[PDB]
């Protein structure tokens, strides 16, 4: 695997209807400087979140919701 | 019957042309008087907020360099089919007879 | 190499062709001529099962055996030309738009003149359709 | 003196360990007490759960199936014995194996049903850190229940067998099993 911890930085806001899934972003603290663009990533949730809540990442260059 | 509205859902007033060219429709192909259907115009960009960044940085003569093109294009609808996408929608009487022109 | 050799330590501008549409994505090789190419990517061939194959995942996925190939052809800098869709068609690209570029630049190759190159008509013939339209 | 600052299982010692993830450090606390028997109220708001360890939270949710169970008592006499057994089979403290464990039996990456049409759609959606803790023990001591079902001789001892394979990754595990499987729907898919 690949375990890249992000800190949620905020909540992102309310997708999904399901009463399930959250759309939140992510943050990379994971980085120590290397280069990133990217630079703070919107990534789909399962279940409940916290802001400040560490988490891995087994993907990177996630947009999330797309058009689709 | 009832005269629900007074210019008849058209930009061409009584008394004048009578007949006004067909224009085809982006959606679904369909046919209406060009008066009779709905406007809009995009600006459609070419790249996302979130991508931009990671493409401007592969960038120097682009980007920081000359700011970003766009698409543009006018989008001549049908009724059905704005009113599926809901981009137009019913409103009550009081406001079915403003209009705000052509202005956004 | 096969690439560069009499060009080499000096970046060299391919150009790709970005053709998005709803039910596959390309993404083409070209030199700045035009006559002559190095490769072909489809959507299809990463991506099984014909809704997915015009989808982001798509075209990121193939995006990074463009950069596989370019480095092997001595190509570095790329500019690009992304086209929506046909004069009898819309004037939208699909969604495998704006994945494929992030995709290549993320990957280490320099994107440069970005263009907009689709066929628009001044006028073409009736549009496929009808009177009533799809219903 | 010598139970006031010092605090064990009843000879298990909680210097030892270290939370193994950094993804999980909020949600996978330590224990001081000397029983994981519960007695207080352990939920009324959306986080209230995740100020207790992993510990109290597996041998509450342990087993269900009532007919006669005699419920949480009779789990902690199972917890005893299956401390012992890990202890002597990782030859390490029983309880940093546990920490383990949790962690890496959980999904990390999930995808859902969520797409419309008269038709699905599947995204890779991240799981987040209270459900990789919970899923996890649940998925662990389902496994338990299962073995003895009908089958085996073991009473506590399918704990310890899956607890340690679980850390060690190995695909005995009836948590590591969906771990895989899911990630190849999640990570081939987005």
């Amino acid at each position: 695997d690949q375990a890249q911890v992000g800190l949620i930085i905020k909540v992102l806001g309310r997708t999904g209807s399901r009463g399930n899934v959250t759309q939140v972003r992510v943050r990379l603290m994971a980085e120590e400087g290397s280069p990133d663009a990217n630079r703070t990533i919107v990534r789909n949730v399962k279940g409940p979140c916290k802001e400040g809540d560490m988490l891995s990442l087994m993907e990177t260059e996630r947009e999330a919701r797309r058009l689709r | 019957m009832t005269t629900k509205r007074r210019n008849h859902g058209r930009a061409k007033p009584p008394c004048s042309r009578g007949r006004t060219r067909p224009v085809h429709c982006f959606n679904c192909g369909r046919l209406a008087p060009k008066d009779k259907a709905v406007g809009r115009f995009v600006v459609r960009r070419m790249l996302d907020q979130a991508s931009a960044r990671d493409v401007a940085e592969a960038s120097n003569v682009y980007g920081a360099g000359f700011p970003m093109p766009k698409l543009y294009m006018k989008q001549r609808f049908c009724i059905a089919c704005a009113i599926h996408s809901r981009t137009v929608r019913a409103r009550p009487t009081d406001m079915r007879k403003r209009r705000f022109t052509t202005k956004v | 190499f096969y690439g560069s050799s009499a060009a080499k330590d000096e970046l060299v501008y391919g150009v790709v062709h970005i053709y998005a549409s709803f039910n596959d994505t390309f993404v083409h090789v070209t030199d700045m001529s035009g006559r002559e190419t190095f490769c072909k990517i489809t959507g299809g061939m990463k991506v099984k099962a014909d809704r997915d194959e015009s989808s982001p995942y798509a075209a990121m996925m193939a995006a990074q055996d463009v950069v596989a190939r370019c480095k092997e052809c001595g190509i570095n800098a790329l500019h690009v030309k992304m086209r929506a869709t046909g004069g009898v068609g819309t004037r939208s690209p699909g969604p495998g738009a704006q994945a494929a570029l992030r995709a290549l630049a993320r990957a280490g190759m320099k994107i440069g003149r970005i263009e907009d190159v689709t066929p628009i008509p001044t006028d073409s013939t009736r549009r496929k359709g009808s009177r009533r339209g799809r219903r | 003196m010598s139970a006031k600052a010092p605090k064990l299982f009843n000879k298990w010692s909680y210097e030892n360990l270290q939370t193994t993830e950094i993804a999980l450090s909020d949600h996978i606390s330590k224990t001081a007490t000397y029983v994981p028997h519960s007695a207080g109220r352990w939920q009324k708001k959306r986080f209230r759960k995740a100020r207790i360890p992993i510990v109290e939270r597996l041998t509450n949710g342990l087993m269900f199936k009532g007919r006669g169970n005699g419920k949480k008592l009779q789990a902690v006499r199972l917890v005893k014995h299956t401390l012992e057994i890990i202890h002597l089979l990782t030859d390490q403290n029983p309880l940093q194996v546990v920490i383990d464990a949790v962690s890496k039996g959980a999904p990390r990456e999930d995808s859902t049903r969520v797409g419309s049409g008269g038709v699905v759609r599947r995204q890779a959606v991240d799981v987040s850190p209270m459900r990789r803790v919970n899923e996890a023990i649940y998925l662990m001591c389902k496994g338990a229940r299962e073995a003895a079902f009908r089958n085996l001789k073991t009473l506590p001892e399918c704990l310890a067998d899956e607890i340690v394979n679980a850390s060690k990754g190995s695909s005995n595990s009836y948590a590591i099993k969906k771990k895989d499987e899911v990630e190849r729907v999640a990570k081939a898919n987005r």
